[PDB]
């Protein structure tokens, strides 16, 4: 019965996590394009 | 006869001894019963 009482909570809380992972996948994508934007842009000043 | 008043005081006393709260208040938290709006 004890359990049955926490599942109320425990689901908010995995709830969150879920939303957390997608912000960092979010950031993954992010850093990926912005690193990339770096080495074009060091072969720029490269060029000049 | 009739009732005056410290029959009724003593009479409370004596039933509401006997009753238990807890499991009342254990169902009202059963899982058919668990979230409420």
């Amino acid at each position: 019965d004890s359990i049955s009482y926490s599942n109320f909570s425990v689901a908010e809380n995995f709830q969150k996590m879920k939303d957390y992972y997608k912000e960092i996948e979010k950031l993954k994508i992010k850093i990926l394009q912005l690193i990339e934007a770096i080495k074009k842009y060091q072969q720029h000043v490269e060029e000049l | 006869f009739r009732l005056y008043w410290d029959d009724l005081k003593r009479k409370l006393s004596e039933k509401l001894d006997s009753t238990d709260f807890t499991s009342t208040i254990k169902l009202l938290n059963e899982n058919s019963y668990v979230p409420r709006e």
